[PDB]
């Protein structure tokens, strides 16, 4: 089947300047294609189709282009209501299709923000009932892109955190992050160095705050 | 004006049937040949086509769901509708219907109008009501700035409120999204930014009340010290 | 390239002017 990706992941554009997201088929889809937008909490809507034609409705400021392979979704003059997930589809072997993972855009920050970084060892309560949870917190960073390692006694844990975001603060575009190790107690005590390292364009090196079980 | 309405469960057990109905209004469904469609959106995940179906009964679904899928269509009252049984976590979206058109002359495919959704769900927690136990995330002993806050683990539905100082303190507080965990329930952490200087003079209390069982929690965050 | 084998049947009423829509086609009232 056909393949659609789409390029950036984040694209942070500041209000009046154009935004350019791309999108790209594994094989030639003619101009069969469409784009769409999804504000926070709404359905999609239509953009585009054929590659090029703007949905009755939408504002002029968006315009599509491209054909066969290499297509492309620009806003002109970017507008607060315009923050969202912008998503392509091809439809070139009807009645088949395919979705893009998306490319949502955000606020643009002047400056870059680093995580600020802290680790929070498992609450003695939560301890008596059996499980533990590591919590590891990035606070208030800008851009969205930011790795999070988790590491009990020096082995790279896999699988076993979840992750969650607030949305881009409307005063200073930052965002944070908590990631939580979730972990039995008997698994929790066997070990003693727990550690979060995190990796992200205001840090110059990976920072990694960590804590010995037992102590202070 | 053309409006398509989902309606369904807001929860649902796992193992069990989902069903779900789209109603357009506005307009009639056999007015032209387009297709109906639903298509769930699990959240930070993309868009998943279920099916399309039109007025004739024809009918397309994706492929890795027809053994528990059946999409049915009642011109009589405008609707449409689907069905996923043996249910599983996986299930767990918001479920849209969107208008479809499907033309061969100039080959058209896409989605428009789409309606609000319907959020789905799925928990062995559904039919009951649980409260969170609020543990503490106590300020590193090493702190110029810390960060403390409060993990609001193991409750079921949606929603907490929380907030600090009963709301005077509200600089700097991250309340992060609920996570909705392998037990089915739900949990969260809600986390403030504060002077270090600050740590031993003010107290921080988080306040917690999950409503849906009248649960109200107020766990003072201390340093460990 | 065209997958008509995909649905359970084709409505003729969406056919237009596709040759091959119209062999395998369904009519209905």
């Amino acid at each position: 089947e056909i393949v659609v990706t789409q390029s950036p992941v984040t694209l942070s554009v500041s209000p009046g300047e154009s935004a350019a997201l791309s999108c790209r088929a594994s094989r030639s889809v003619g101009s069969r294609l469409a784009w769409y937008q999804q504000k926070p909490g709404q359905p999609p809507r239509l953009l585009i189709f054929a590659a090029s034609t703007r949905e009755s409705g939408i504002p002029a400021r968006f315009s599509g282009s491209g054909s066969g392979t290499d297509f492309t979704l620009i806003i002109s003059g970017l507008q607060s209501e315009d923050y969202a997930v912008y998503y392509c589809q091809q439809y070139k072997e009807w009645p088949l299709f395919t979705f893009g993972p998306g490319t949502t855009v955000d606020s643009k920050r002047r400056t870059v923000a680093a995580p600020s970084v802290f680790i929070f060892p498992p609450s003695d309560e939560q301890l008596k009932s059996g499980t533990a949870s590591v919590v590891c917190l990035l606070n208030n960073f800008y851009p969205r892109e930011a790795k999070v390692q988790w590491k009990v006694d020096n082995a790279l844990q896999s699988g076993n955190s979840q992750e969650s975001v607030t949305e881009q603060d409307s005063k200073d575009s930052t965002y944070s992050l908590s990631s939580t190790l979730t972990l039995s107690k008997a698994d929790y005590e066997k070990h003693k160095v727990y550690a979060c390292e995190v990796t992200h364009q205001g840090l110059s090196s990976p920072v990694t705050k960590s804590f010995n079980r037992g102590e202070c | 004006q053309l409006q398509l309405q989902e309606s369904g469960p807001g929860l649902v057990k796992p193992s069990e049937t989902l069903s779900l109905t789209c109603t357009v209004s506005g307009d009639s469904i056999t007015s032209g040949q387009y297709y109906w469609a639903w298509i769930r959106q699990a959240p930070g995940k993309g868009l998943e086509w279920i099916g399309s179906i039109h007025y004739s009964g024809s009918t397309y679904q994706n492929p890795s769901l027809k053994s528990r899928l059946t999409i049915s269509v009642d011109t009589s009252r405008d609707q449409i509708s689907m069905k996923l049984s043996s249910v599983t976590v996986a299930e767990s979206a918001v479920y849209y219907c969107a208008k479809q058109q499907l033309s061969l002359s100039p080959v058209e495919n896409w989605f428009d109008p789409w309606g609000q959704g319907t959020l789905v769900t799925v928990s062995s927690a559904s039919a009951s009501t649980k409260g969170p136990s609020v543990f503490p995330l106590a300020p590193s002993s090493k702190s110029g700035t810390a960060a403390l806050g409060c993990l609001v683990k193991d409750y079921f539905p949606e929603p907490v409120t929380v907030s600090w100082n009963s709301g005077a303190l509200t600089s700097g507080v991250h309340t992060f999204p609920a996570v909705l965990q392998s037990s089915g329930l739900y949990s969260l952490s809600s986390v403030v930014t504060v002077p270090s200087s600050s740590l031993g003079t003010q107290t921080y209390i988080c306040n917690v009340n999950h409503k849906p069982s009248n649960t109200k929690v107020d766990k003072k965050v201390e340093p460990k010290s | 390239d065209f997958h008509f084998e995909v649905f359970n049947f084709v409505p003729c009423s969406i056919c237009s002017n596709n040759p091959t829509c119209w062999a395998i086609c369904k009519r209905i009232p």
